[PDB]
């Protein structure tokens, strides 16, 4: 073996900092992580045919990295488009009428 | 600004006339009289200034 | 020497990458031409005083 | 954080048996009713039957309306909920038994799903007939569309070079702005302008969105978001609530009855909620009885 | 110096 | 109709739409 | 001070006194330290500190979960109705290779 | 040259062959071939995809799998040549539906 | 017009087509006469209409922008610390382990207006050493997002000032290694990590059980100057 | 945006297809020259501004609003023409309630010929 | 080192090098900034270069 590491040669090199940023979740963030957990962390492996869990922290990973802006973002709301229309069958009596 | 004004019959008043202790002075700001009457009221004064007590 | 000048042009491309994406940033595309060969008005505020 | 009256009432808290403790969710006492709430909690989740009528009564100070709310935040939101009171029946532009049964159909929800289709894209030109060409970030497709919606464009002061947003089912037209490509024309332009949309023009989604019978019947008699100006015409004539027929219900009753048996949409029974009912004229108390023993 | 009624140029293009 | 009809800026042709639906193999209509 | 017992837990539903988990961590440890629960039990006491409880159960009803669920029931529906199309077609088949042959 | 390149690129230029001879070569090429040649893959895929309609649970054998294969792929060869020689016997060197019908009824289809 | 601009959110519920047209009885096959119907809007279109405004945001709910930013803590503390070093004047990189966070930081990035850089296997082999040359000199560039699997690798990087990891699942030494691409030989500053975990949730476990290996290759590694 | 503007210049074709514009504006501490393009010169055709009449101007709103003339009466103006505040609005629950009932609900809060707004909206 | 096996000894033989993707045209350049005598061959476009 070839072994040398840094405080072998101390010259000069740049200082590092090591630094940690603690972020609070978010109220859809909180509601959508308990709703995954909730149902993943003690009826996966518990209950259910959800056996495996490899990936079961899989899903988490996403929910904490994403923030639910991945998972389903708020749409363009529109109204319901329904298109059968009462006078659909109702033309040809008032015709025959008239 | 002050919008147009003419002496109403209850244009001399102007606030409670109440002290920070809640305490009602007999004349204050165009006011005298009823003094609990105005402690109770400055007791209202507080609660809709908190905001957090409704209906 | 081959590889120097094979340095060379590659520096040269690369400048020639910023100079062309400077250029992009630069060139705008403006085609409004609000002049024509037509009667035009204009009108001028300013002060004047000697 | 405001507080008044309520918002202590966390539920019944009763327990998976049957069986109501003595304080528990916000609650003190009152075991029999706790019980009996949570029996009919379970027989209106049982979404089976219909037309079933519960009175509760006591004097007052004795949370007759905090019962009543107990058992609506029990039931949860999946459910339609309508509180109301006995006074707000009374009305002047429509008789009170419509308001009734207004209020009756407002009380059932149904949980309906279908594709949303949209084309998005930058404007590229306008050709009368009328169609359209949009550009996308990689795509670009020309449309012919309905004059209808060009007018609306027109209306909606579209310019050249300008990114626009259209639903396809509902014609639905919106201007997101200018592409940034062509951005900097001018020092000081008032309009804002925006990155060039990503992804096909053509683009389908899925929505699971939930209304009750009242909206539909309001929607299907009443239509009030036009956009083309026949449309908002037509519409502010008749401001006033008027009468709807029963024909149209069963139209209406028909049309979900259709849709629940292809398989796209399920039916959701709910509670009506009516607070201090002893002041309810004779006549609305007698056509309870008729309302009541319906399907 | 605020002198005159606020002269304005009426300009006419183009030649 | 159904509302946005899509165009591959080909073809364009609003009236004239078939491509023979003859059975017939002349020209019964023209020359 | 050997033992083994395999580290131990606390489980929810506060009907006992105060957790006393200084105990507990003090026997276990948690070699049993994997994510399973160490992301389970942790998260539990935060909430409950927080007091943040009534609403997610309020939230829950209708989640992510029941309208997914929600749409795989309509995914089964419409499967079924392509099932019963193909039926109905292979049915006009054989139908047709006897009404006209 | 896309980019930094082994100094002046475009070395492709433009060679393009016409056909024919190309033809000619590519068929040479590919009768002097013997093994399998459309993925097997997908192939089990649509078999599988295509074996549940009778029922479910039949499992499968990569012998079994192997030998669809080969008699689907040693059949529709010959189907070619009687295809590309009823073509050739009339004035059509390309292909066309009129000689693959033909060969469909003279090889006694039913 | 900003009120109402501001204030005009709601829509309807459910909306019948073929009735909006119908209510002013005109349609396809309708009672009125020929050329009524079009005379009607031909003076009717003219009308300098001032509600249409109205009609469009009681239509079409857009779900606002901002929104993303609020519902990412994490976003905002990125925000945060960006606009830090801006005013510092700095230049930052970010690691992510995950493909499907990589276009959530490029429009997040668009809409502040941030210079960013992205590298991923999507890219070709001769771009991403050119890019990353030109990253390394001008200044300009400030953001650079990088994915873990080609992030690891030894590349170099001097120009660059700050790393921030974004997440970490597993990293005895990935980590280490990817924290060293910026802390390189020619580098005159120092070097600036950042850890981007938030609280009560997986990764402050996965965080806890990945400082069990460090004491594993502290103990390994003694080897050099004897 | 505010300053003492002291060049204005309008090109507008006569039977053309465009128009233009070129404002010269100046503080006690900087100048910068910007040109116009269709909003900003309609909204300062039509409301009158000379040389000697100050202004102040929104990008989003794109409002001309006069700030009184600084001659022809007061100082140049200083500081930085770009200036970023908050604007406050309090609107009553009631006038929320309303504006979206109706398409043309907007006018009851003037004429108030409202009512029986529907309870899917409360 | 192969620098100083192309110098000190009469061998240079093809060698081989094992390296992540992304470090390819690293290695080029800095094979073209030190020791730029040793012939340098690269290896992109499988199919076909
Ligand atoms: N078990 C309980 N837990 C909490 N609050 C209660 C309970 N019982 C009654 N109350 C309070 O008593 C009040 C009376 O409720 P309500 O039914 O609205 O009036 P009344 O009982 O006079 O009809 C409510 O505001 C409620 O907060
Ligand atoms: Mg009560």
């Amino acid at each position: 073996l070839l072994r040398r590491l840094k405080a072998d040669v101390e010259k000069q090199m740049p200082a590092k900092y090591e630094h940690i940023v603690y972020c609070k979740l978010s109220k859809r963030q909180r509601f959508l992580y308990d709703d995954f957990m909730s149902r993943a962390q003690t009826k996966a492996t518990l209950a259910s045919g959800n056996f495996m869990s490899i990936v079961n922290c899989l899903m988490q990973l996403r929910k904490v990295c994403n923030h639910p802006n991945l998972f389903e973002v708020r749409p363009i709301l529109t109204s319901f488009v329904l298109e059968h229309c009462v006078a659909s069958d109702y033309k040809d009596v008032e015709r025959t009428l008239l | 600004l002050k919008s147009l004004s003419l002496i109403a019959a209850h244009s001399h008043i102007t606030g409670l006339g109440l002290d920070e202790n809640l305490q009602p002075r007999p004349t204050s700001e165009g006011m005298v009289g009823q003094l609990q009457a105005r402690r109770a009221a400055g007791v209202i004064l507080k609660m809709v200034q908190n905001g957090t007590i409704a209906g | 020497k081959l590889n120097i000048l094979s340095l060379d042009k590659f520096k040269e491309q690369e400048v020639w990458k910023k100079e062309n994406r400077l250029a992009l940033q630069k060139r705008q595309k403006q085609k409004f031409q609000p002049n024509e060969t037509i009667l035009q008005f204009l009108s001028t505020a300013w002060l004047m005083t000697p | 954080t405001r507080t008044a009256a309520h918002t202590h009432i966390k539920g019944l808290g009763l327990d998976e048996s049957g069986v109501a403790k003595r304080v528990e969710g916000g609650f003190v006492g009152q075991i029999e009713a706790r019980e009996a709430c949570g029996v009919i909690v379970d027989l209106i989740k049982a979404k089976k039957m219909s037309g079933r009528a519960i009175l509760l009564a006591g004097g007052p100070s004795t949370g007759k309306t905090a019962l009543a709310l107990a058992i609506s935040q029990e039931l949860g939101p999946k459910v339609p909920f309508c509180p109301l009171v006995g006074s707000e029946l009374y009305s002047v532009e429509v008789k009170k038994t419509e308001t009734l049964m207004e209020n009756f159909r407002r009380a059932i929800g149904l949980r309906i799903k279908e594709t949303k289709e949209v084309y998005e894209g930058e404007v590229t030109e306008l050709t009368p007939e009328v169609i359209v060409g949009l550009k996308s970030a990689k795509g670009t497709k020309t449309l012919r569309l309905d004059p209808t919606i060009y007018e609306s464009i027109q209306r909606e002061k579209v310019s050249i070079g300008d990114v626009i947003y259209i639903e396809a089912n509902t014609g639905a037209v919106k201007r997101v702005g200018r592409s940034d490509a062509y951005a900097t024309e001018f020092d000081l332009e008032t309009e804002e302008y925006v990155p060039l949309p990503k992804g096909e023009v053509h683009k389908k989604k899925e929505i699971v969105q939930d209304v009750t019978l009242h909206d539909l019947d309001v929607a299907n008699a009443r239509p009030q978001g036009g956009q083309d100006v026949i449309s908002m015409m037509g519409q502010l004539l008749k401001p006033k609530k008027t009468e709807i027929t029963e024909k149209l219900r069963q139209e209406v009753n028909k049309v979900v009855a259709k849709y629940i048996d292809q398989g796209v949409a399920e039916l959701i029974p709910g509670v009506l909620f009516i607070d201090e009912v002893n002041m309810l004229d004779i006549e609305i108390f007698t056509y309870l009885n008729k309302a009541l023993e319906s399907n | 110096e605020g002198p005159e009624q606020l002269t304005s140029r009426n300009f006419v293009t183009l030649y | 109709k159904a509302l946005v009809e899509e165009i591959d800026k080909k073809t364009y042709n609003p009236d004239i739409y078939f491509t023979s639906l003859d059975p017939q193999a002349r020209r019964y209509t023209s020359k | 001070r050997t033992k083994s017992n395999e580290s131990r837990q606390h489980l929810r539903r506060p009907l006992k006194r105060p957790p006393l988990l200084e105990q507990i961590i003090s026997g276990g440890l948690r070699p049993k330290l994997t994510t399973l629960e160490k992301s389970q039990l942790d998260w539990a006491s935060y909430v409950d500190r927080a007091g943040l409880n009534d609403e997610l159960v309020l939230h829950n009803k209708d989640g992510f979960l029941a309208r997914q669920e929600f749409l795989q029931r309509v995914g089964s529906a419409e499967d079924e109705r392509y099932k019963e199309l193909r039926r109905q077609q292979l049915a006009q088949q054989l139908q047709q290779d006897s009404e006209a042959s | 040259a896309r980019k930094s390149a082994p100094s002046t690129g475009g070395v492709k230029k433009p060679h393009r062959y016409k056909p024919g001879t190309v033809a000619l070569r590519e068929i040479r090429r590919f009768q002097k071939s013997t093994e399998l040649l459309i993925r097997k893959l997908p192939f089990q895929r649509l078999v599988r995809e295509i074996a549940q309609d009778f029922k479910t649970d039949l499992r499968f054998q990569s012998s079994a799998i192997g030998a669809l294969q080969e008699s689907v792929e040693a059949y529709l060869v010959s189907l070619f040549e009687d295809t590309n020689l009823a073509a050739i016997h009339a004035k059509r060197v390309t292909i066309m539906p009129k000689e693959i019908q033909l060969a469909r009824r003279l090889r006694g289809e039913r | 017009r900003k009120i109402i601009d501001t204030f005009a959110v709601l829509t309807p519920s459910a909306v019948s087509l073929d009735m909006r047209k119908l209510a002013l009885g005109l349609n396809d096959d309708s009672s009125v006469g020929e050329n009524t119907r079009l005379k009607v809007m031909q003076n009717c279109f003219e009308v300098s209409n001032p509600l249409h405004q109205l009609q469009t945001k009681l239509t079409i709910a857009f779900p606002d922008k901002s929104l993303l930013q609020y519902d990412c803590g994490k976003l905002q503390k990125l925000a945060i610390l960006l606009q830090q070093l801006k005013d510092n004047g700095h230049r930052a990189l970010i690691f992510t382990q995950m493909t499907k966070v990589l276009d959530v930081l490029e429009q997040f990035l668009n809409y502040h207006g941030y210079l960013y850089m992205r590298l991923d296997g999507a890219t070709k082999i001769e771009d991403r050493q050119i890019l990353t040359e030109r990253f390394n000199t001008d200044s300009r560039i400030t953001v650079f997002i990088l994915s873990s699997r080609s992030g690891g690798l030894g590349i170099n990087l001097t120009g660059a000032d700050t790393v921030i990891f974004y997440d970490s699942d597993w990293n005895p030494a990935m980590d280490k290694q990817c924290q060293d691409r910026c802390h390189r030989i020619g580098q005159t500053r120092d070097v600036h990590i950042y850890r981007f975990v938030s609280e009560h949730t997986i990764e402050s476990n996965i965080l806890k059980k990945a400082n069990q290996k460090r004491q594993l290759d502290n103990v390994v590694i003694q080897e050099g100057d004897f | 945006i505010e300053g003492e503007v002291v060049e204005i210049q309008i090109d507008r074709s006569i039977t053309g297809g465009h128009k233009q514009g070129k404002l010269t504006i100046k503080t006690t501490d900087m100048e910068t020259i910007y040109e116009l393009g269709n909003k900003m010169i309609d909204g300062l055709t039509k409301e009158k501004v000379l040389a000697g009449d100050v202004i102040s101007i929104d990008k989003a709103s794109g409002k001309i609003t006069k700030l009184g003339r600084s001659f022809a009466f007061v100082q140049c103006p200083e500081g930085e023409l770009q200036k970023r505040k908050t604007v406050v609005h309090t609107v009553s629950l009631h006038e929320i309630d309303v504006i979206n009932s109706r398409t043309q609900g907007f006018l009851a809060l003037f004429t108030g010929d409202t009512g029986e707004i529907r309870s899917e909206v409360r | 080192l192969l620098a100083y096996l192309a110098c000190e000894k009469e061998n240079w033989g093809p060698h081989l090098i094992v390296v992540p993707t992304s470090v390819l045209l690293n290695w080029e350049m800095e094979f073209k900034r030190f020791a730029p005598g040793f012939k340098v061959l690269t290896y992109y476009g499988s199919p076909q270069q």
